[PDB]
RNA sequence: UACUCCGCGCCCCGGAGGACUGAGGGGGAGACGGGUUCCGCGGCGCCUGCAUCUGGCCGCGGGUGACUCGGGCCUAAGCGGC
RNA sequence: CGCCCGCCCCCCGGCGACGCGCACGGGGACCGCGGCGGGCGGCGCCCCGGCCCGCGAACGCCCCGCAGCCCCCGGACGCCUUGCGCGGAGAGGGGGGCCCGGGGGCGGACCCCGCGCGUCCCCGGCCGCCCCUGAAAAGCCGGGGGGCGCCGGCCGCGCGCCGUACCGACCGCAGCAGGACUCCGGGGUCAGCAGCCUCUAGCGCGGGAGCGAACGCGGCUCAGGGAAGUCGGCAAGCCGGCUCCGUAACCUCGGGAAAAGGAGUGGCUCUGACGGCCGGGUCAGAACUGGAACGGACGCGGGGAUCCCGACUGUUUACUAG
């Protein structure tokens, strides 16, 4: 909604942050095999419950 | 009260290389002006003569506006001369004809 | 313009008894939307229930001292009429008594 | 904004109250050729109508370097 | 009565009720309808406000009287009783 | 109820034509819920049950300003404490 | 009652602060008509007959403001509403005061001019209704008594914390013909916010081409007959707007009742009636004239005679029983 708690408001801001994939450079230096980052969430297909 | 007095012109120097002629513009004029949709007792109060630079149409006693005047001409100009000029105020009394 | 529908001024829809507006041209030739506030009931008597004479319908608030006051023994509490009972009603009964 | 009267317009000006004092000369329609006189004041802006042009020029001239001045004399 | 023979205020019932219930109805809403005299000025401005409250639309003055009516008849025997023992009482002291 | 011609491609964009929703709107805005879906630039590997040069899709950067609008105060039905 | 503004304590009050309704009146916005100024379109014939534009806020000061309520003189079959209602506890008349979410003028800001029916919203005074009477508190103010004393004008500063993008992008396993609260609401036809066409705004949605068999789904017409069909008139069809004429048995006297059943309705050219110191529509009558046609689409009762059950309006097995 467009009428929220700052509480509330702080939390998603976490989600919208971490919405991310791992950098190229990190993916080399650690010899990485699963380049994907499965803690990523899309907004039509999640819940998030916060 | 309609005490006429009024006057109106219409500058058609500005098409002086084309051939518009303001004495045939006169007698259509005269022909076809309407007054309360009668064209008779037209020449009592409306008067409309060559002058050096425009038609000028002298009206005593008798009122309208100068819609009618834009209107008469454009019909004359659809008679000839179509698609070229337009009709523009350029004073509280005249009007002008310059090319599209 | 064809359209002359407009849009809520307030944070939400719901027409309540403080949500009424009415509609205005503007210079620049737009319809806008003002509130039509409420008005206040002056002080009414207190024997009677009968409106009280010299004091606008505004809160007091927004008035001065001498706006809000009446020139009489008890202005603004009790009318004439009921100034003249408790008169003669306690100078009759307190000459028998 | 308020209208105000000539006597407490160079008096105002005399207390040195106004901050501003604007000449605009009016010449089409029920403001004909005449002139609005505009002072702002801490709380209100306030405005005279002199009948005539004339007129403006004297009380200007009555409190010209006691208030800072502007023209504007549009023309369009 | 031009209008109707018999039904009176009940006009509005249709025929939706019975007979009896009419009957008992046209009595006491001709009853509570009315204009009653004024016990203080002597003027016919009472009208019912509530059950058992009325005003006086003259004087402004509110009393408690009956339900349909502003006088019951036990009420005046009461009134009457409580009149006569007084009296007594105040002779011997 | 429904698209067509040309630029250019039945689906994007432009111009021209032909239609529709029909002021209880397939219009313009809020509450709740959602949570970045908003904007610009680029793209077609996935998705867009046909296609796609399109996109609420993918990448990179941005974006929400209050003395006067709302909440913070009051008390309702209630809840808690004692 | 007015005009230029004292605070603290105790007590007495007020404002905040309140239902529903058919009507009637006022204001605003919208809408339409005519005039004047500016711009445009089309033009086989007509065309001063078409289209678009012509704007003015909060706030300050001065005037006006119907109904309502009050003051003075004086002493009555009168005043007055659509409806009512009021008067010796003081009417009419004459002269005044108060309130009125409003209007006008001047500022804000170098304002095209007149007129009118209706629609929506708000307000006003009445009347009607209830074995139904239609919140509270913070906060603010007044009066009485007591105790105290500049309290206003000008000029300066200041006003912290949090929300704020966008969406029917929400829930139904999905970009699901379901579900999902509220606000603003033009033109024509019309009783109408119904049905039908449309300005403004928005927009062509699980893809296309060919062919024109059976059969299905959704529609249309049909000679003569007219329920013979079938458990059963199921389905479909008939009727239907408005005006006038005419309406039975029975009855709880209120109904039945739109009972039943008849006739008219277009276009054009005219006539009369109803107001005000120009406007408006409606109602009534006549001539002429169209394939014996006119509620020409749309919208919109089939009726009657009886028996059983329950008096009636209402409620019910969300997903087979109303
Ligand atoms: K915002
Ligand atoms: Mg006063
Ligand atoms: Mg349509
Ligand atoms: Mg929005
Ligand atoms: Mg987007
Ligand atoms: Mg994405
Ligand atoms: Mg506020
Ligand atoms: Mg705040
Ligand atoms: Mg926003
Ligand atoms: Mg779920
Ligand atoms: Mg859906
Ligand atoms: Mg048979
Ligand atoms: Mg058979
Ligand atoms: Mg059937
Ligand atoms: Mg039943
Ligand atoms: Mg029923
Ligand atoms: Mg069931
Ligand atoms: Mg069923
Ligand atoms: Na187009
Ligand atoms: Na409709």
């Amino acid at each position: 909604s467009a009428n929220k708690t700052l509480e509330r408001k702080l939390r998603l801001g976490k989600k919208i942050r971490m919405n991310k994939n791992i950098p190229r450079w990190v993916i080399l230096k650690d010899k990485l095999k699963k380049r994907w980052n499965y803690k990523r969430h899309h907004w039509r297909r999640s819940h998030l419950k916060l | 009260k309609e005490q006429g007095n009024i006057r109106f012109a219409v500058d058609c120097s500005a098409g002086k290389d084309l051939e518009l002629n303001l004495n045939e513009f006169a007698d259509y004029v005269r022909t076809h002006f309407k007054i309360n949709n009668r064209k008779h007792g037209v020449a009592e109060k409306v008067a409309c003569s060559v002058e050096g630079d425009s038609l000028v149409i002298q009206t005593t006693g008798y009122e309208f506006a100068k819609r009618y005047v834009k209107y008469l001409t454009k019909r004359f100009l659809y008679q000839d001369y179509q698609g070229v000029f337009r009709v523009l105020s350029t004073d509280k009394e005249t009007y002008t004809l310059k090319p599209y | 313009m064809a359209d002359c529908r407009v849009t809520c001024r307030f944070h939400s829809t719901y027409r309540t008894r403080s949500k009424i507006v009415r509609y205005k041209r503007t210079p620049g030739n737009r319809l806008t939307s003002l509130r039509v506030k409420k008005l206040p009931n002056a002080p009414h008597c207190a024997e009677t229930g009968k409106q009280i004479h010299g004091i606008p319908r505004v809160i007091p608030q927004h008035l001065t001292r001498q706006q809000r006051k009446v020139s009489r023994p008890y202005g603004g509490k009790l009318c004439g009429s009921a100034l003249r009972a408790h008169i003669l009603e306690s100078f009759l009964n307190e000459e028998n008594q | 904004p308020n209208t105000i009267t000539e006597e407490n317009l160079m008096k105002m000006i005399a207390d040195g109250r106004g901050k501003k004092l604007v000449v605009k000369s009016c010449s089409k329609g029920r403001l004909q050729g005449k002139v609005k006189l505009k002072l702002r004041t801490a709380k209100y802006l306030y405005t005279l109508t002199v009948p005539n042009a004339d007129d403006a020029k004297s009380i200007v001239k009555g409190c010209k370097d006691k208030v800072e001045v502007q023209y504007v004399n549009d023309s369009e | 009565a031009k209008r109707t023979k018999k039904v009176g205020l009940t006009g509005k019932y249709g025929t939706r009720y019975g007979r009896a219930a009419r009957k008992q109805l046209l009595k006491i809403e001709t009853s509570q309808k009315a204009k009653y005299t004024c016990p203080f000025c002597a003027k016919d401005k009472v009208r019912r406000t509530a059950c058992g409250i009325w005003t006086c639309r003259s004087c402004s003055k509110t009393m408690a009287g009956g339900a349909y009516s502003l006088h019951t008849e036990p009420a005046n025997a009461a009134r009457a009783t409580i009149r006569r023992l007084r009296l007594a009482r105040e002779d011997a002291q």
